[PDB]
RNA sequence: GUGAUUUCGAUUAACGAGAUUCCCACUGUCCCUAUCUA
């Protein structure tokens, strides 16, 4: 039983997990970060008026599960540059 | 003006669409090919309204009325009755009723001057009807058939009725709608017909697989051609003779 | 959207709250909380619970009939959309509450 | 008015009645997002860009919000404001 | 959703499994409809298939006329009392659990349906529609 | 165990003059839904100055099949009245 | 056959109504569906159906219509307006009414 | 040697920590698990 990929069946190493793989990247664009953290703070409801074409749903309303995530603005406070090697 | 259309390849266009002489109401699912396959035939000449019936398509079956006022069942929302509102002109009244025979496109079997209703709805309902529709209600079981809408689709030049009618009641529902009555098929067959095609005094719109035999006995009862009148049974009874 | 109220307790119903029981005869039940479903399967009375409106209303504790308290019903005839219209409804509505 | 949409104009924040529980309210930026994610409250999470150009109509979407539930999550609340609840009770023994 | 059914149709939670007996509320003659199959049933291994609002089943009679018993057949369920869930919002049931006989096309066998029809089957099925006096 | 052949709505009310009339009140409350009120009719119109006939009686009588036991016992009451008013 | 004619009547017999008083009920034809023009399928100056405008726009199952654009308001631009209905425990339409 | 009694080798009421097939009722045996206490 169980899905094979996730094992093994450990503890995280740490209480943040780690971003293993970020966008791939685009020189022409501008600056962007890539990523953002957050702290997580329930769930609650809403009323979406939906609009999605072909669906039994569509000009209707749903009733959707929401979390919220509370994200005060992070600080800037280091850089580090990477070369690639063979290794 | 007899036409033939499928709704998602749906045969039955009383389900999903109604039509009066003052207005049309389509189901709003999919695409536009049902919405178009009406306008063609229609034009502007009348309003076309995409509308829903507490989410659902089956609106020519939950929504009751005539070319003077429309009804809507308890499950109408505000937001659909408001929608219903804009769309159509302020000379079509806008009724919603508290009537626990929700489906009203089967429980009343109406045209311009005349209702028939389920003979088990209330005073208050069959009060509505009259007020907003216009109309003389009439509790009338036809052939002992619940669901008058749904076994008869009825207007004010004829009405097609399910073909197990006995010849008395079929007379005696004639004196009471003074429309010429037929009892017949349609979408190859089926008995449920009202809800199986919509029909106004100047159009009619039936499911793809209506048969040339059917389309014509549909077309002389509902005089939708100017030149025939009701006496083409004697010019159609080869045909039909042959065919039954 | 629309707000229901309890059968049971008249307390509101919002989107996705509560249960709803349709009965045989077609009529629908809505209830705010498993508390006043429970109480309504087990056949209690809500106009004897002295915690409900029903109660409350029925014994006094609270008005009845009142100006404030006609001003909302269920519109059975729709009107048509009306900007003006809308935002006279939206002051009066703050206006009523207040004076109730 | 953090949880007032076009469609509910009561002027309320994100924060259900009572604060989140096992968690303050909400007086920062926030991230609605629809479903749910691995973790719980309090948790530390990292909010990552798609890695790839999604290809869903569901991508594409606009969302039009109608009305964020802000009932109390400490029991089965039912009022979305203190205003509203005091509305519904009336003038309470202590209020005299 | 098998033949005859229009368009798409969602999850609804299971209420009647295979064995189970409800109601008959057409005016066909039969008196209750045991389930021996549920159409369009996914199979999991040491599972009952089970069906919810909207769906086609195999049925006996059980109970009611002599020429309509013995024989399987197609039925569709209206009613559950098992509650389930509407997207527009509501967790909602009905008092008993009742299906109608019908044709493999999804045609209704008998004239009309007694009690509120769930609005999914409704509007999933148009002859249950069509046949429907009341729909929720 | 199905459904009446007779019946179409599963919806039976009567007259309150019916029940009051009716030489058994049980099976009658078991199978009704509701007790209809004419103001029009001189028999009710007697029945309106009585002391069980206001109140709550009106609320209970509204609807059959949400009633308690008591709310049953005070309904069989009030027919009692009415009854006992008409060598 | 004499056993078939009998079959026959039930389909074939048509009933007219037998009048019922003075009551007038005539048919009732609009007057701009007296002077449409007949849809002609292949035609180059015809009207643009809903089918063509969702073709030129998405196409079917992407297209989204905008089922405001018909309405009938004393104001065309009112015909883009969100219609609030929830404000403090309250139902708009409920308040909203005329005078 | 047989094992009550009666009736016609079969039959037999009452009774049984004896054996077998079903019915109603009931249900976590099960679909399909979940939770609480020591
Ligand atoms: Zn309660």
């Amino acid at each position: 039983h169980g899905h094979l990929g996730f094992l093994p069946r450990k503890r995280a190493a740490s209480i943040r997990a780690r971003v293993k793989a970020f966008p791939k990247d685009d020189r022409s664009k501008p600056v962007a970060l890539t990523s953002f953290l957050g702290y997580k703070a329930g769930m609650t409801t809403i009323v979406r008026d939906l609009d999605r074409p072909g669906s039994k749903f569509h000009k209707r309303e749903v009733v959707e599960a929401v979390t919220v995530v509370d994200t005060p603005p992070v600080v800037v406070v280091g850089v580090v540059g990477y070369v690639e090697t063979p290794r | 003006m007899a036409t033939r259309t499928q709704f998602e390849n749906s045969n039955e266009i009383g389900v999903f669409s109604k039509l009066t002489n003052t207005y049309c109401l389509v189901a709003v699912g999919g695409s536009e090919n049902f919405y178009s396959a009406f306008e063609a035939e229609l034009g502007d000449a009348i309003p076309i309204v995409h509308t829903t019936i507490a989410g659902t398509r089956i609106i020519g079956r939950m929504t009751a009325g005539n070319r003077r006022g429309l009804l809507v069942p308890t499950q109408t929302t505000d937001q659909e009755l408001q929608h219903l509102r804009n769309s159509l002109p302020d000379s079509v009244k806008i009724q919603r009723v508290e009537e626990r025979l929700s489906a009203l496109g089967n429980v009343i079997c109406c045209n311009d001057y005349v209702a028939l209703v389920h003979p088990d709805i209330d005073r208050e309902t069959e009060e509505l009807i009259s007020d907003v529709l216009g109309v003389e209600v009439f509790r009338q079981t036809i052939s002992g058939n619940i669901l008058v809408g749904s076994y008869c689709s009825l207007s004010n030049q004829g009405g097609l009725v399910h073909p197990q009618t006995s010849v008395q009641d079929q007379e005696e529902l004639s004196s009471l709608l003074q429309v010429p009555l037929v009892a017949g098929t349609v979408n190859r067959g089926s008995s449920v017909v009202g809800a199986g095609m919509v029909v106004n005094d100047y159009l009619a719109v039936t499911g793809l697989d209506t048969t040339a035999p059917e389309l014509s006995v549909i077309e002389s009862i509902f005089r939708l051609q100017d030149a025939q009148p009701e006496s083409i049974s004697g010019n159609l009874r080869d045909t039909l003779i042959e065919t039954y | 959207m629309r707000i229901y109220q309890c059968h049971f307790c008249s307390s509101p119903c919002y989107p996705g709250h509560g249960i709803m029981f349709v009965r045989n005869d077609a009529k629908e039940f809505r209830f705010c909380r498993s508390k006043c479903h429970k109480a309504f399967k087990q056949r209690r009375n809500p106009r004897k619970l002295k915690w409900t409106k029903a109660f409350r209303k029925a014994a006094g504790k609270e008005l009845a009939v009142d100006s404030t308290l006609t001003f909302a019903q269920r519109r059975n005839v729709p009107v048509r959309y009306n900007r003006e219209l809308v935002a006279t409804t939206l002051k009066a509505m703050a206006r009523i509450e207040e004076i109730r | 008015a953090n949880g007032a949409t076009s469609f509910d104009r009561t002027k309320k924040t994100i924060t259900p009645m009572g604060g989140f529980v096992h968690y303050g309210e909400i007086k920062n930026d926030f991230i609605m997002v629809k479903g749910c994610i691995p973790g719980n409250r309090k948790r530390i999470v990292t909010l990552r860009k798609s890695l790839y150009t999604n290809t869903s109509r569901k991508a594409l979407e606009e969302v039009s919000l109608k009305w964020i539930d802000t009932a109390s999550k400490f029991g089965k609340g039912r009022f979305q404001t203190p205003a509203e609840k005091h509305a519904f009770m009336g003038t309470l023994k202590k209020d005299l | 959703s098998g033949n005859g059914a229009q368009g798409t149709k969602f999850r609804i939670s299971l209420g009647l499994p295979v064995g189970a007996i409800m109601n008959c509320a057409d005016n066909s003659g039969a008196r209750n409809l045991y389930i021996i199959a549920v159409k369009g049933s996914g199979s999991r291994l040491n599972r009952l298939p089970a069906a919810s609002l909207g769906d086609m089943v195999m049925a006996t009679v059980k109970k009611g006329k002599p020429e309509l018993r013995k024989k399987v057949m197609p039925a569709i369920v209206v009613r559950q009392a098992k509650s389930w869930r509407r997207r527009d919002g509501v967790f909602l049931y009905f008092e008993d659990n009742a299906g109608v006989i019908a044709n493999p096309k999804g045609e209704m066998k008998g004239s009309a349906i007694t009690g509120p029809v769930g609005k999914e089957c409704a509007d999933l099925w148009p002859r249950v529609a069509s046949n429907s006096g009341v729909v929720v | 165990q199905g459904y009446e052949e007779g019946d179409n709505l599963l919806y039976h009310e009567t007259s309150i003059l019916d029940f009051v009339r009716t030489e058994d009140p049980i099976s009658m409350l078991g199978e009704m839904n509701k007790f209809t009120i004419d103001e029009n009719d001189h028999e009710w119109k007697i029945l309106k100055k009585l002391k069980q006939t206001t109140d709550e009686f009106r609320s209970c009588i509204e609807d059959l099949k949400v009633l308690g036991k008591k709310d049953f016992k005070m309904i069989l009451r009030w027919r009692k009245i009415a009854r006992e008013i008409l060598t | 056959s004499q056993s078939r004619i009998n079959n026959v009547l039930n389909k074939i017999h048509v009933a007219q109504p037998q009048a019922r008083d003075d009551v007038k009920r005539t048919p009732f034809i609009p007057e701009s569906v007296k002077n449409l023009k007949k849809y002609d399928p292949e035609d180059p100056n015809r009207r643009k159906l809903a089918r063509d405008i969702e073709a030129e726009n998405g196409g079917a199952g992407v297209f989204n219509v905008n089922l405001k654009d018909k309405y009938l308001l004393e104001d065309d631009e009112w015909k883009n307006d969100i219609m609030p209905e929830i404000l403090d425990g309250k139902n708009v339409y409920d308040f909203l009414d005329p005078e």
